[PDB]
Order: C-alpha cells, then structure tokens, then sequence
C-alpha cells in the first residue's frame, strides 16, 4: 500500500515548560493590555497635536521617560516579552528572564490571566493518513484547504481510506466530480459533490473510478479555548514578525507557515492537550509583540 | 525683466496678452549658439573661463528663419528675458500678441509639425531650473491645445517623469484653472537672502544675476506701481478686478 | 535674537563668572542641597552607610547601591511612582527614586539622639503620590548607649 | 496640570470632568467596587483639552 | 533550460507621480479619519432617536447639510478622493483636482501625514524564476500560496533552481513528500518535509527524483512601512470596490487580484523603493473609500 | 609601445549646472551652519540635563518642533539638501527644488556664500599617461599614493616617459632603489632615491635598467580654492554616507572611492575649471549632510 | 582551487563579556565627557596665565586636587578606565574592578544619549575568500585599500571568484587595466575601469586574461551604530596609545593595526552582531583614554 500524510503534521517539536504559572500568565495578559494602549495613544496623540498621550503610555510600558536623543525600544517589558516567546517555542530555549522580574511587570495592571474565557475556530485541515492501494497515486497539497488528488491507473475501482484524526470537529469535502464516500462496513450512497463528516466517526472510504483523476477539497474547523482578548488577525501578524526577527531560530525545531498550523500540529501529538495550553499563551504573547513592534518599530 | 517678474499663471498670461511679438524678437545680430568659448572672469581667475553659448542666455543670438526658430525665440524670451534675431517676419505677425501667436489659429502661423523633443533639446532643458522648465511647459501646453495635440503633449510628459512632476495644471480654454493655480513662476524678485554686486562664472548665471539686480533697481525706481499708495490713480480699464478674465477664455 | 545670539570673542568677565557658577550648580549638586536619586527602605534592612562622620544611623551612602544583600534594588522613576497604586506593598521593600530633583536639608546636633526625619516620607492624593519635604535631624553616636539603640 | 510631563491645556468650558468623576466615584461606592485609580482619574480629567 | 515565473510579477505598470507631497498626504489621512467618524456617527444615530450626530458628521465631510430627496453623494471630498485614487494607480490617468482644493480639505481635521510610522506584513510569495532542465516540467500556480508541481520524466535525478528575489524576508517551503534542498555549492541534507529560507541566501537547488510528481507549497512574508492607521482588511475591501467601480479602468495597465499582489509587484521592479511609497498612499486612500462608500452608497 | 593611465582619471562624467548662483550657495552655507549647531546641541543637552537645547536646534533646522511619535527627519531643509546634492553629481539628475524654497531657507541665518576665500590641499596623484617601449611592463596601482611597477625584460636600458598633467602643483617620487630621472632634452643626474618636480615643467624620462623590477611611489599636492568653512574630514565622511544612501545612484555616471579622486578627476577633464566650482559646492553640501544625518539617522 | 583571504579577517579572538550593562555603559560616557573637559581646560590654562580651569577639571576627574610634587595619575577614574579597556579586548583579561566603584564613578555626571544614537563609517575592506583555478596566482595585500594582484599563466582565460561578505554596504573596485566582472551565473559586460557593487548581491566573477598581471584595488564602506560623541580620529589615536602602553598584551589574542580593522574583523564572525556592541564601548573608552593621557602624560 501507500501512505500520504499532511506536511505540517510531521514531528512537532516539544514546547517549553517555563512561564506557565499563574504569575507568568498575568504578565502576558498585562503586556497585551499595555501594548494595545500604546497603539491607541499614538492615534490619540496624533489627533490632538500633542505627544502627552504617547509619552504617558510609553512610560507605563517601558518604566522610562522618552528622550529625544535616546532609542525607544520598549524598555524592560519588551526584553522579557521577547525572551518568553523564545522559551515558549522550544524546550531547548534558555529561559533567562527571572521570576522576580515577571512579578514586577505583572503588577502594572489588574487583569486576570484566564486562558479559558472564550474559544476560537482554527481552519487547519488535519490529514493524518491517506491509505491507497497499489498502482494508484495520491498527493496532498495545502494546509488551510487540503487538495487531495488521486489517479487510478488500475483495471478496476479502487478504495482509499481517509483518516482525519479524532480532534477536529467537522470536515467538509467537495470534489471536482461527484464521488462516493462511506464509513467502514457501511453501504455506499449515490455520487454527491459535498460531504459533511465528523472525524470521530471513523475512517472513511472513497471509491475511485478508473476514468479521470478526482480532486477532493477538504476544509476543517477545530475549537480551542483561548482568552477573551484573543484576536486571530493580530496573532497571525505577530507570528510572522517573530519568525522574521529570528525569535524561532533555535536548533532542532520545526517551522510552520501560520499559527493555525502550529497549534493544530501540536494538538495531534501524544501530549497535545498539555501542549495546547502553552501554545495558546504563546498566541497571546505574540499578539502583544505585534502591537508593541508596530507602535515602536526598531 | 518685466516678463521674468511674473509670479503666477494669471500675471504671466496677462502680460503675454498685452505684449506684442516684436518684444520676443531682437534686432541685434549677436553671435551663434552651441559654440565653445573662452570668457574673462577676473574676479575669480586670471586665465579665461571656458563656457558654451546657448539659446537660454539673456544675450541676443542669431536664429533660424522658420517657424521652429520663431517658437524657440518666444520661449527664450519667456524663460530668459531676451529673444533671437529673426528679421523680416512681417508687420502682420509682429503686431499680434505673444498669447495670440501661441493659442489662436487666426494669426496664420502653422505650428502643427513642431516636435517637443528637439525644441526642448535645442532650448537646452538639462541646463534650465525649475521655474524655467515650468514656463516652457506652459508654452508647450498652449501650443498643443492650439493645434489639437493634447494626446501628444501627455505622451511626451509621460516619457519624461521629472517634467510631469512639475508640469502646471491648467486647461488653456478655461479661466477658472488659471485662477486656482498656485505655481511660483518668478525668476526675479525681491530676495530674502543677501544679494550682492558680484559676478558669476557661467554665462547663464551672470546674465540672470544682472536681471535680478536690475529688478531691484526697477523695484525702487519711479516706474514701479505701488498699489497700496496710488491705487486710485490707475485707470479703470487696467485696475485689478476679480471679474477680469483673458479674452476668449 | 535672545536665543540666536552668538557669543563675542571678547566676552565680558561677568558672563564667564555666571557661566562657571551655573555649570557648578548643575554638575556638583550636593554642594547646594539637591540630588537626583533617593532610597526609601524599611528599618529592618541594614545597608552599609558612610560611617566616616560617626553619625547615628547615618542617612548618607557613598553611592546608592545597585544590590543589597545580594539582591537587586528596584529603581522607579518619579513619573511611574506618582501613578503607582500599590505603593504600600512596594515600600515594604526598598526602591530608588530618580528622574527628579530632590531637595534636602539637615541639622547636625552635637548631642546624641535618635536620627530621624521631620515629617512622614509619603503623601497620596487622588491625582498621584508625592514625597514630602526632606529634613534630617542627625545626631552623633555613642555605641554603648542601650536606650538610644532600642529607640 | 502640576505634572512636569504634562504640557497639555485643560479646557474650563463645558461640563466639568470633575463632576463626572464625582458621579462615577459615588456609583462605585454603592457597588462596593474599588475607587477610580490615579491613571483612570488622569485620563478622565484630561478629556477636555484645547 | 526552461524558465517559470509568477503571473502577478510580470510587467508592473508605472504608478502615478502626482499628489505625493506632504499636503496631499495630509488630505488622504484627513479623509480616512473623517470617513471613519462618518461610519460611527451613522451607527450612533441609527441606535438613537435623533439624526443630529449624522447631520454634523456629514456636514463636516461634505460641506453641505444632508437633505431629504437628495442622493447624499459625499460632496467635494468624495470627488477629490475618487479622482486622487485614479491618479495613484496609473501614470496615464489625468490629474484634475486643484492643489488649492486638496489643501482646503486637508484643513478639516488635524492629523500627521506620516506614511512611515509603522509596518505591515504582506503575504504574496515572489517566485522570480524557476530554472529546470530539459527533461522536466514545472508549473507554478497561486499567489498567496504558491504551489509548484515538479515532474521528472528523465532517466536520472534533476536539479531545479529556485530564485525568490531579495525583497522578501522569509520563505517557508513545504513539500507533498520529503525532498532535498540546499544552497549553491552546499551539501544536500537528509530529505525533510519543511524548509525555512532567507531569500537573500541565494538561489536554492532542489533534487527531483524520478517517479511521482513533487509539489512544493511556498509562503512568504514581506515587511512594508505603512502609516499606523493602516488596516489590511479595509484596504483589501476598498481595492475590490474601486476595481468594480471602474476607478482602475485606463489604458495599458496590469490588473491584480488583490492589493497584496499589487504592492509586491511594484516592489520587485526597478525603482521599487520609490514605487511602494506611492502604493502605500493609495492603500490609505482605498481605506477611506471603503468607509465613505459603505456609509453613503451610490449607484 | 604601450601606455598606462590612472584608473580614476578615466571618463569624468558631466556635473550639474543648477544650484550654483548666490542664493543657492547661501542655502548650502546656512545648511552647514545649522547642521553644525545640531551636533553641538547634543553636548549641550548632556551638560544641561535636558533636551531643550536639542529641541531649539532642530526647530530652527526643520521649522517644526520634534515629536516623540515621529522619526526626526529634518523637514524641508533635509529634503532640500538631499535633492540638491543629487543635482550636483550629474547633469542627468533633475532639479526638483524650487528657487523660492531655496531663498526662504537661505534667509534663516546670515552667511555669505563666498567659495573662494580659502584653499585646501588635495592629495590625488594624477598620472595622465606613462609611455613605455616594447619588452617593458608598467602597472599603475593606487590613487592617493600611486605605485608604478616597472620591469625591463629587454637586452638594454629603456626610457619611460611620465606625464603628470598641468594642474598638480608638486609631485614627489620615491623609488624602491635609486634611479635616474630627468626632463626632456636634459642630461641625467646620479641615481637618487627621491625627486621633487613640478608637473608644469614637462614630461619626465626615467631610465629603467635591466634586472629586478623598479617601483616608484608618487605623492602629489594640489591647491583648490574652497570656502573657509570647508573641512576635509567631514566632506570625506559625507561622500561615503551619500554613496551608501544612493544619492549618487543615477545612470551614465562614474563612481569614485573618495571626494579627493572626484574633484581631481573633474579638474583634469577637457575644461576642468568649469567643474571645480560645482564640485567644491558639492563638498560643502556633503559636509552639511554628514552632520545632519549623524544627528538624525534614518 | 586556491583560497586567499585578508590577513586581518583571520580568527577574531573572543571579546570580553563584563562591563557591558547599562550602568557600565554610563560610566564610559561619563569618562569620555569628563576627559574632554580636561583636555579643553588644559589648553585654556596654557593659553592663559592662570591654572583655574585645569584645577577644577582635574578635581572633578580624579576626586582630588592637583599637587606640584605628586604626579598627576588621573585618580581612581584613570585606574578604572585602564582596567576596563583591558577587559574589553579579550575574555582572558582579569576584569577585577568592582561594580560598585563603576557605579560611583558613573554618578559624577549625567549623559543625554546612548550607544545607538548615531552611526560611523569604517573603511576596511572585507575579502572573505578569493577562489582561483590551478594555474593562476592571487595575492591580497592591504586593509584600508586592498590590492589584489592576479596573474594567469595557463592556456586560456580563467575565472576568479570574489567574496566580500554580507556586512559591508558598498565596495568600489578599480583596476589597473579595464576588466570584466559580473555576478554568479550572469552574462559578462564589456570591460570597464571602475565597478560599484553591493556585497549582498552575491559572489562576483572576474575574467582574467592571459598576459600581463591585473591588479584590482578595492575600497569598502561599512556602517556601524555608535554614540553621537564618537570621533574616529580620537579613537584611532587612542587605539595606538593603548597598544604602546601594553593594555592589550594578553595570551592567545590577535593584534590589529587599526581600530577600523579590529571592529570589522569582529563583525565578520559568528555572533558578530553581539561583538560589535562591546567593540563600540571599547572604542568610546579609547576616546577617553586618548584625551586623558594627552592632558596627563606619565
């Protein structure tokens, strides 16, 4: 037989185990709140023809008064935020910022570090295993939308097994031409364009006619608990900036195109439940990093 | 000197309507252009300073006896203060205004075949300044709308990006556009800096400085019109009125 | 004209004298009664102090330390300190105030006694926190005096 | 304002921000909530500017 | 040797050169600020029993009081914004708005004309060229996610060169099956699924085994300086509206599926540093256009 | 017979003709004066413990007060100085800065744009030509100290002609081994290490014996009239800064290692006197640029 | 294949790791500021008939009054400055100066700036490797102006590979005779005298004809972030004084001719971005050491 596996699900690296206590979560929540204040102060200062709103907002963030002949980089909070991002990504990171500094920075605002107030929908499509018989070719392309192209060069019809994992909630399959799909040991229905499947039901079997290649378009939605202040638009921008600025350039780690791929890949690992908690905290840390870097480019 | 003092599209166009074509031409033979010469600049050097004669200097130069030469002399007068030597044009053409020559078909001159590339090349445009280029583009625009060559004018500007950036924005048939325009087209004026009575090395710079110091003398002379003091002495025809507009516009 | 003036080559001596005194005022501030940093600590933390003069519980340090008992000392600017809310918990440990000019006065009393401040260190308003005027009642020390040690 | 960082101008026209601060101040007293903070007070009292 | 290129990277048309001074930059920022206030005023008036907030907002924006039995176009500011958008896109579009009118409109609100306050990340992946041997075939499909399908019909393994340019900062390569990729004059590593590349490192060589086709998915991130008010969602929506409304209909201009493709294409051409500055101003103008037209729809 | 020439003396490109008049010369003098005050305002700020001296200096230079949310650029004068420098280098560069803007900026401070009230020494050694006979190799390396390597593989001694131009005031030649040099139609003296000569005297003949190579080092001094505010160290740094920033990036022009080579190469053109005046004004503009950009990096 | 590299680029020794924090950086700035006031005061005292400015300047610098009998050592500030310069050069240096003494000396004055406020241009040319075929010979000599002499004795034209690294901004290449240079795997242009290149463009190939040797002269410019009080003239002279006074005689260290070579060599190494930060601090310390020693020779 043959096996095809989604590219982004291959060997997720272990995440960090530091800065996960209640104090560190408050620090990440505090940083996100004060980073948002920096963006708004810059707008308000621009509309008021004065610099006082930005100076006061930067003083809370950096614990230092701005000066005309000094470089503004965010101060101590910017350094600690950068270091905790490095620690979260890999277990081989040094994790240098001390605990006393974390508590000092976490006391600036009174925000509860609750990471399970709300939820978010992630659109990565998990294809753990596609099993095909001999003399058939199957290729998987895409992460947000998975395009599975199968060609049957055999004499008769072929049976292909799809395994979508047991984590995603709903998967919707659309084919170029109508095709047949059914569960294990179930009757095959008439050919249809669209199928809605629950991955917990079991492996699904598709029938490949010998005539022409068939392409199946897969879209999936998964629910992950996140804090209320989670914004996927800000998180995705923060992920790219952190990768560009070399916060993930530690040896023996995997690189992902987006944050949705990152969180889904570690969700499917053996200890995925414990990994997702750390990944969510990194998402809020990445959200704070994006706003702070946009208000204070370097 | 009077033409170089105009600072707005309104004043420059008004002056061109009043003045006749004989001011654009000169009756002094001068010398020929595009000639490498050695001039004497003793305040700076003991030897002879090399330079090249052009049509943009304020000195009269011999010009070709064709429509191409006539247009080059008009633009030279606008951007430099003196024209060229094209005699025996005819009293019918010499009586008409510079604006009428540029944007009226009744004069009888045929300017459709004129190419803006060689005219800009001959009227050396790599040696002009920003104010000089703007005035030349005004003349090109007026000519283009006279012969219905607006499309050719646009393509020429699109080829040369810097000219497009400084190209004045006005429609030659509409007076509202002239009023709204706020380009600065003055080559001489009262200087904010310190203007001294010293020579300059180049022919163009020395002649331009002579016009600048000449304008200061004329500004403080009795020929200047001080509006704040004697506005009630001007006649009603030439008094400044907002209703005033160019003929045919 | 006032701010664009260029100094003449033959500047009158009075201008140089005033420039010299002004420079010394900014540079050597301790000679005139003001400084740039102060430290506020509880009485149960013992910090090494300048003991040359023999004052009892001397409020003078050769330099304000960056570490005490092997631990880094918090540094807060006056602007952040003004807007701070949990000032009681912060003062439970030490901190260094800077980014402001602090005026101090002191009287050196010949007799022995308990060195103390005239007024309380902190004042809180709804607009912000502030530091009250600093005045020292410095006394000389006799180590064997048990009553003053207790006090 | 007395703060050295603040160089803004505080308008004296319109309904005074102090009156709104007092009204908000009393509302929190009824609900047994913490009083308005110094940073929250400064933002409110600087709403009227020229 | 055959060459393969991205569709959106070809022949970038020249962009406008007018309305890029400090006074013009203020007008776009003022228009964006006043357009946002118009949206919030309409929502506030809809939720209340009075039309006063919308009357004040529209009067400031349009310079005339709103009237029943009138189309509520937007006034002179709407006309200036529409014609300014046309000028930025193409150099063949006329510049008809007077500078005096632009200066008058820029005095309605107080904002800085800073177009370099902050940064934004654009996701279009530039594949400048793919060089393949004679036996193989390569097909490049996609703009946001570029899929390159690679087929080796020859006897032995082939080497194909990937060139992502020098503008993009990071490029992530993910393959359908594990493959090998390394720089020029570097040893080939073990076959692995994903690669992270810096496009400045140089052309990249990928070994193509003989057999089933290999598909590589590429995603890239690029940083372009933008004003702080920049909002990507609003810019992209405004880009589609202007194209639908015909503001981009002019002779000899290329067309793009999104604003991401437009700005990256101009960045990779000669004088790309100079072209992106005009594109950013057009992006802020499109942000104002989306807010203003969604608040006051016209036929 | 082969001929050799200095690399930097080949094909000088034409220089700009705009921004040479009195008003534009005073703009460059004002820009240099005000940019100098910008640098000194930093030391005043250190002594005064406040940013007020810097704010005053920048307000006069930029007509706008500095902001904390904006990167300090210099405003109109910075834009005018940058564009004016571009025009000086090449005749193909546009003259974008209007005259009216130049006059307004020239009225900020009281200066005289006299560029002929002092002199400077320029050390680029001009070797217009070196004529050698057959079986003789001549290589010219260097621009500030030119080393000429001479090898005679022939049977007898060879005569090699030097031409140092008509502009340089003095040239000092130091050989690896003592050699003989004399003017045309003059007898040769005893072998000496060092010769001091005036290039105006005429072409010089050097006798090359057969054997080991003879290397001659040439150092020249030229006097060019410059304004009293000229400073060679600042001009040289400004030349490198402008080249890095791309102010000289324009088609159909030549590139030089230093401002010393640029001005001497232009002086040795067909009519080099015409270009010396413009090059000196470019030097003052570059000196203003180096001070302005070091105080306000961007 | 043959490989030739610049001498000064070989094996940069590790740089010291102490006295690089905010407090220590403030001490170097204060020492530079106080030393500048010392040398300026010494000149005024010599010009005038009275010694008041020197007495005050030395009292502030040394925390004691000058005496006619005792020698002017410079006080504890001079002692601390000397020892930190030793520590910055190599990691094997003792670095036994207490940090409390550094903070005490840093409180003497206050500085309105940092170590990243401005930039400086460094003229050393990095030639990482020059790759040549079997028959050609290449020699690289020079640091301020590299001179690469290549000779071809084979059958036909050869290709020489030039690697200028990725750090330098611009490199200008001049040749004794016109030559062809192009980027890797690109068509070659016609022969020219001078080329301007961006080292990040890639390795450059040079066509070497058979016959007389070709000498290429390279000049490069690099931009490094420095404090606004940086002065290359004072730093370079301070570098020579430190070497003569034997502040750099440590085991297993490399010796460089100029500070320009030292900073470029450290920058062109793994983790070179972190090394230039300490080299800049060392450069400013050498500026204080120069001014202090010229006012108080011992």
């Amino acid at each position: 037989a043959n096996r095809a596996t989604s590219a982004f699900l291959d060997n997720p690296h272990p995440v960090g185990v530091n800065y996960v206590d209640e104090g560190s979560r408050q620090f990440v929540a505090v940083a996100e709140l004060l980073a948002s204040k920096l963006i708004d102060s810059s707008r308000e200062s621009d509309e008021s023809n004065s610099d006082v709103p930005f100076v006061q907002a930067y003083s809370k963030f950096a614990d230092d008064n701005p000066r005309h002949l000094r470089v503004k980089t965010g101060g101590k909070m910017a350094n600690a935020l950068t270091n905790v991002i490095r620690s979260y990504y890999s277990i081989n990171a040094p994790a240098i910022v001390p605990q006393v500094e974390i508590d000092r920075l976490a006391s600036k605002a009174t925000v509860s570090g609750d990471m399970y107030n709300s939820y978010a929908i992630f659109n990565s499509v998990p294809i753990v295993e596609v099993l095909s018989p001999a003399r058939t070719t199957v290729s998987i392309v895409g992460s947000d939308r998975a395009d599975v192209t199968m060609l049957n060069t055999g004499a008769g019809a072929a049976n292909i097994t799809f395994n979508f994992g047991q984590i995603a909630e709903t998967v919707i399959l659309k084919g170029s031409v109508p095709f047949q799909l059914a569960r294990l040991n179930q009757p095959m229905p008439a050919a249809r364009f669209t199928y809605k499947l629950r991955p917990l039901d079991g492996p699904f079997i598709v029938v490949l006619p010998v005539g022409n290649p068939l392409v199946i378009s897969a879209t999936a939605a998964t629910r992950i608990q996140v804090p209320l202040a989670f914004n996927k638009a800000l998180v995705e921008s923060g992920f790219q900036t952190a990768m560009n600025d070399g916060l993930f350039d530690i040896q023996n780690v995997n690189y992902y195109s987006s944050f949705d791929e990152f969180i889904i890949s570690q969700y499917h690992a053996q200890d995925g439940i414990n990994r997702v908690s750390t990944c969510v905290i990194l998402g809020l840390a990445l959200q704070a990093y994006d706003q702070m870097r946009r208000a204070l480019p370097v | 000197m009077d033409v170089l003092s105009k600072g707005s599209l309104k004043e420059l166009l008004a002056h061109l309507e009043k003045t006749p074509l004989e001011e654009a031409i000169s009756y002094r033979i001068g010398t020929v252009p595009y000639q490498n010469v050695l001039i004497s600049r003793n305040e700076y050097y003991n030897q002879l300073y090399p330079d090249t004669t052009s049509l943009i200097d304020g000195v009269s130069r011999e010009g070709q006896r064709n429509v191409n030469g006539l247009i080059m002399s008009i633009i030279s007068y606008v951007v430099s203060g003196s024209g060229h030597y094209i005699p025996n044009i005819g009293f019918m053409l010499l009586r008409r205004s510079i604006l009428d020559i540029l944007t009226k078909h009744d004069t009888g001159l045929v300017t459709n075949n004129l190419n803006y590339g060689i005219i800009a090349r001959n009227l050396t445009v790599s040696k002009m300044n920003c104010e000089q280029r703007k005035r030349m583009l005004i003349c090109f625009k007026l000519l283009a709308y006279k012969d219905g060559n607006q499309n050719d004018y646009e393509i020429y500007l699109n080829q040369n990006i810097p000219l497009k950036q400084i190209a004045p924005n006005f429609i030659p048939g509409d007076m509202r556009t002239v009023i709204h325009n706020q380009d600065q087209l003055a080559i001489v004026g009262i200087p904010a800096y310190r203007l001294t009575q010293s020579t300059e090395l180049s022919i163009r710079d020395d002649n331009a400085k002579s016009y600048k110091l000449g304008y200061v003398d004329w500004y403080n002379s009795n020929s200047f019109l001080r509006e704040r003091s004697e506005f009630n002495l001007i006649r009603l025809k030439d008094r400044d009125t907002k209703y005033g507009k160019l003929n045919g516009w | 004209k006032l701010v664009g003036h260029n100094y003449p080559v033959y500047v009158e001596p009075v201008v140089n004298i005033m420039n010299f005194i002004s420079a010394r005022f900014v540079a050597d501030s301790s000679y005139f009664g003001y400084t740039n940093e102060i430290m506020i600590m509880p009485n149960h933390i013992n910090v090494p102090v300048d003991d040359r003069f023999g004052f009892r519980d001397s409020p003078f340090c050769t330099s304000l330390p960056r570490t005490i008992m092997g631990n880094d000392v918090r540094r807060i600017s006056y602007n952040v300190f003004s807007m701070m809310e949990d000032i009681d918990d912060v003062i439970s440990e030490g901190f260094i105030l800077y980014d402001a000019y602090f005026n101090f006065s002191y009287d050196i009393m010949t007799t022995d006694g308990v060195t103390r401040l005239k007024e309380d260190i902190l004042i809180v308003t709804d607009t912000g926190n502030d530091i009250k005027p600093i005045h020292f009642y410095i006394y000389f020390e006799n180590r064997n005096d048990k009553k003053l040690r207790y006090e | 304002d007395t703060s050295f960082i603040d160089t803004r101008k505080y308008c004296t026209d319109g309904l005074s921000p102090r009156e709104i601060q007092k009204a908000l101040n009393r509302q929190r007293a009824y609900y047994d909530r913490p009083e308005l903070t110094i940073s929250e007070n400064k933002t409110l009292l600087s709403q009227s500017i020229i």
